[PDB]
C-alpha cells in the first residue's frame, strides 16, 4: 500500500547520518543506557566517523523529553571570543570578508559540544562520561573504512580547506590526495584527546591539555580563542519554545536558535488553512506555505539574537492573533514580493 | 550540519543538531589535538544588511559581540500527540533547517504520511531573501506552472536537508526513517 516503509523496532531506536555512529547508539541502548546516554555516545562517535559535521570543536542544540513529559533544551552553542569585536570581519573598505569569517583562525567560536554533552549526561544521563566516549575512542585509535559519503565530502569540500593546514592535511590527505573510499582513517591525536576527556572529564577540553592546544593554535595564527575563553564557556539549559498545531504540541529550540520560534510561527499561520484539503504536492498547499514562510524569515532578521544579550519578542512572534493577522495577508491565487514584506508590527501582541 | 534522534525502551527521547557550520568548518585542526575547528562566527551578521554563507541577514540583534552566541537555525524538534512523544526529528541545512522540519511536521499531521513517506517526499523553501521559491526535483511540471503563474519564481536546486527521524506508535512501537538525500546513513533499533 505504501511506497515507502519505516524501519521498525520494538524497544529502542537511533537515527543518524552515519551507520557506525547509529550502531554505537544502539549498542549503548542495549547495554541499558537511556536516550541521553545513547545520544552522547552517538555524538562522540560522529566526532570521529563524520568529521564533516560531527565534532568536539563545534557546537549545537539538544532537545530532551523524558518519559514523564518533562521537556527541556540544552544550548551548547559556541561563544564568540572575549576579544571578538563587531567589525572584526570587515576589510579596509569596511566590507565583510567571507574568507576571514569562514577560513581564517578568526572564524572560530569557543566550542560548546563537550560542555553541552556533559551537562546533559550528568543531569539527564545514567552512564559515566568514560563509558559513552569509549566507542568513539576505539574508532579514532583503530580507525575505520572511508565510505562514499566521507570520500565524496573530502574531495568536494575538504579539498578547499584541509590541505591548506599542515596538521589537517597530515590526517585527512594521503599521497597528495583526499582519502578515497576504501582507505582507512586513523586519528591518533583525536584518540588521545578523547582518551583524556574520558579520564579528566570535560575540563580536559576547557582547561586541560586540549585547551592549551586550542589556545596555542589560535595565538600562533591570529586567532582569538584564549584559555580564559575556554574556561569561561558554559552550556545553558533553556526553556523550549513550543506551540499547538491542530491538537498536537510542538517543541523546538528557543534562542540563540531561531529554529523553534519560526517553526511555531509558521504552523500558527498554516493552522488557519485546511491544508489537508489541498493535499501534498498541490498547487495551493505550496502557495500558502511559501508565503507564510516569508514573514517568518523577515522577523528572523530583526528579532532574533542571543537572549542573554537581546530581548526576543517570542511571545508576540508565537502569538496566534499575530499569526492570524499574517494569514489574512495571504492570497491563494497571487503572491507578494519579498520587497513588500517587512518585520511585522508586534505592538498589539506584546 | 548533522542531526540525529534517539528514543529508548522507556520512551525517553533526545533530538540533537550540532555542527562545525560549513563542511569540515575552517578545515583547521587545533594543534596536535586532532580536533577540527568550526567557522560558526559566520552565523553572526558581519555587517547589518549583508547576508552570510546561507543568505541569512541580521542587524544589531545578531551582530558580532564578545562572549555572544551567534544566531542559529538548527531545530531539533519533538511533536506530541495525545500527550505522548510522537515525532522526533530535525535536519541540517542552515537556513533551510526551518522549512525542512516544518514539512516533516505538516506531512505527518496534515497529510497523514508515515515517517518514511514524510521523509522521502520532495521539499520546497522560501527564506524571503533571496526572493525565490527554491525547490527540489520531484514536483510535477504542471503544479510548477501554477506557482510561476500564481506569481512565484520557482528555482530548482540542490537537495535540501538530511532528516533522521523516529515516530512513536501509541503502543510504544518505534518507526524510523533516514533521509534518501544522505548516503551511508542509518536508522536502526532493536
Ligand atoms: C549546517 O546545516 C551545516 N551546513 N551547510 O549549518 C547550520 C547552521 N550553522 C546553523 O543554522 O546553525
Amino acid at each position: 500500500e505504501d511506497v515507502f516503509h519505516p524501519v521498525r523496532a520494538k524497544q529502542g531506536m537511533v537515527a543518524s547520518v552515519d551507520a557506525t555512529a547509529t550502531q554505537v547508539g544502539v549498542d549503548i541502548l542495549k547495554e541499558g543506557g537511556n536516550a541521553v546516554d545513547a545520544a552522547v555516545a552517538v555524538g562522540y562517535a560522529l566526532a570521529v566517523t563524520h568529521p564533516q559535521a560531527g565534532n568536539l570543536g563545534g557546537g549545537g542544540f539538544m532537545l530532551i523529553r523524558s518519559k514523564n513529559g518533562n521537556t527541556t533544551a540544552i544550548d551548547f552553542r559556541e561563544m564568540a571570543p572575549a576579544k571578538a569585536t563587531r567589525d572584526m570581519f570587515l576589510d579596509d573598505q569596511g566590507n565583510p570578508d567571507s574568507k576571514k569569517s569562514l577560513t581564517s583562525h578568526l572564524a572560530s567560536g569557543t566550542p560548546g559540544t563537550v560542555a553541552g554533552f556533559s551537562l546533559a549526561l550528568d543531569k539527564y544521563g545514567t552512564m559515566p562520561l568514560n563509558k559513552v566516549v569509549q566507542p568513539a575512542f576505539k574508532l579514532a585509535r583503530d580507525g575505520f573504512i572511508v565510505n562514499d559519503a566521507l570520500a565524496d565530502d573530502l574531495k568536494t569540500y575538504g579539498s578547499e580547506v584541509l590541505p591548506n593546514h599542515e596538521n589537517s592535511k597530515a590526517i585527512f590527505w594521503k599521497e597528495g590526495e583526499p582519502l578515497k573510499k576504501g582507505d582507512t582513517l586513523v586519528q591518533a591525536n583525536l584518540a588521545k584527546s578523547l582518551e583524556m576527556i574520558a579520564e579528566n572529564g570535560p575540563d580536559e577540553f576547557y582547561k586541560g591539555t586540549i585547551a592549551e592546544q586550542i589556545a596555542q593554535e589560535m595565538q600562533k595564527n591570529g586567532g582569538l580563542i584564549t584559555k580564559e575563553d575556554l574556561a569561561a564557556y558554559k552550556a545553558v539549559e533553556r526553556t523550549p519554545i513550543s506551540g499547538d498545531y491542530r491538537g498536537y504540541q510542538v517543541y523546538s529550540m528557543p534562542p540563540p536558535s531561531s529554529g523553534g520560534i519560526h517553526i511555531v510561527q509558521i504552523l500558527n499561520i498554516l493552522e488557519n488553512f485546511d491544508m489537508k484539503k489541498y493535499g501534498f504536492g498541490s498547487a495551493d498547499a505550496m502557495q500558502i506555505m511559501a508565503e507564510a514562510e516569508k514573514y517568518a524569515y523577515a522577523d528572523r532578521s530583526e528579532y532574533l539574537g542571543d537572549p542573554d544579550f537581546v530581548k526576543v519578542p517570542w511571545q508576540a512572534l508565537t502569538n496566534k492573533a499575530y499569526a492570524k493577522s499574517i494569514a489574512d495577508q495571504i492570497d491563494i491565487n497571487k503572491a507578494k514580493p519579498s520587497s513588500e514584506i517587512r518585520p511585522g508590527k508586534l505592538a498589539p501582541y506584546e | 550540519t548533522t542531526h540525529y534522534s534517539v528514543v529508548d525502551k522507556d520512551g525517553n527521547a533526545v533530538a540533537v543538531t550540532y555542527t562545525l557550520n560549513t563542511t569540515f568548518g575552517t578545515g583547521i585542526v587545533a594543534g596536535e589535538s586532532g580536533i577540527l575547528l568550526n567557522n560558526q562566527m559566520d552565523d553572526f551578521s558581519a555587517k547589518p544588511g549583508v547576508p552570510n554563507v546561507y543568505g541569512l541577514v541580521g542587524g544589531d540583534a545578531n551582530a558580532v559581540g564578545p562572549n555572544k552566541r551567534p544566531l542559529s537555525s538548527m531545530s531539533p524538534t519533538i511533536v506530541v500527540k495525545d500527550g505522548k512523544t510522537w515525532l522526533v526529528t530535525g535536519s541540517p541545512g542552515g537556513s533551510r533547517i526551518i522549512t525542512t522540519v516544518l514539512q516533516m511536521v505538516v506531512n505527518s499531521i496534515d497529510y497523514g504520511l508515515n515517517v518514511a513517506e514524510a521523509t522521502n517526499a520532495p521539499r520546497f523553501h522560501h527564506q524571503w531573501l533571496p526572493d525565490e521559491l527554491r525547490v527540489e526535483k520531484g514536483f510535477s511540471p504542471d503544479t510548477l506552472k501554477l506557482l510561476e503563474a500564481k506569481g512565484q519564481k520557482v528555482a530548482l536546486k540542490e537537495a535540501m536537508g538530511s532528516t533522521q527521524s523516529i515516530m512513536v506508535g501509541p503502543d510504544g512501537e518505534l518507526y524510523g526513517a533516514s533521509d534518501p538525500r544522505s548516503v551511508d546513513d542509518l536508522t536502526a533499533g532493536y
